[PDB]
């Protein structure tokens, strides 16, 4: 769904 | 009514890993389990590299991770890397669990930037798991690079899962769960395979029904 960016 | 919980043990085996390689690095944080780190897969971004990792006891560096070899927790964010035998082992002490839905977490995270090191705990966050089971939601704000920080449960005190990803805006937090049989996984070298030369060449990943980024 939503875009989500490692950490 | 859930017992009062010192969480310096856990504490104790966080580690703090960075692979670098020609000037790019990537630091996120680990968990100490015996001769084995338990840590995120994206980690690896990069081949061909050297791996450093501060612990409570010292700080290690190792020869490439193209020779490392590394357990891949299928469909997870999670990698168990097998240290080579001349690092000293860490405590056995870390429980792992599958997490459970409707059981708070806190964030435990130690600072290595103070001369004393602090112990830190989040406040309690529910969990509920997103999509196919690949991540899974807390609520607790997390900085860049704290992924592979230990999600743990403020019932029994175990690990259930470390952090991952977020959103660009840093309103959901995405953290992986521990699968089921993980502490079968770490005892029994028979469930274990071993790959080496494992590295996430791919700038776009396609995890958890969800489209990751590395920045």
């Amino acid at each position: 769904t939503e875009n989500l960016y490692f950490q | 009514s859930h017992m009062p919980r010192d969480y310096t043990p856990i504490c104790d085996n966080i580690v703090k890993l960075t692979l670098t390689s020609d000037g790019k690095s990537i630091t996120l944080y680990g968990l100490q389990y015996g001769n084995y780190i338990i840590t995120n897969r994206h980690l690896f971004r990069l081949n061909n590299g050297t791996l450093t990792i501060e612990s409570k006891n010292g700080t290690y560096t190792i020869a490439d991770s193209k020779t490392l070899e590394v357990h891949l927790i299928e469909g997870k964010d999670l990698v168990i890397l097998k240290m080579p035998d001349s690092v000293p082992a860490a405590d056995t002490t870390l429980k792992f669990k599958k997490p459970v839905e409707n059981e708070e977490v806190v964030l435990v995270s130690r600072d290595f930037s103070t001369p004393e090191p602090k112990c830190l705990v989040s406040e309690s966050s529910k969990i509920t798991p997103d999509n196919d089971g690949t991540f899974w939601k807390h609520s607790i704000p997390t900085k860049d690079g704290e992924a592979g920080l230990p999600l743990v449960s403020t019932k029994d005190g175990t690990v259930v899962g470390l952090h991952s990803a977020s959103n660009f805006n840093n309103t959901n937090f995405y953290f992986t769960a521990i699968p089921e049989n993980f502490m079968e996984l770490l005892n029994d070298e028979s469930k274990r395979k071993w790959i080496k030369g494992w590295h996430l060449t791919s700038n776009s990943v396609e995890w958890g029904g969800h489209k990751v980024f590395m920045d």
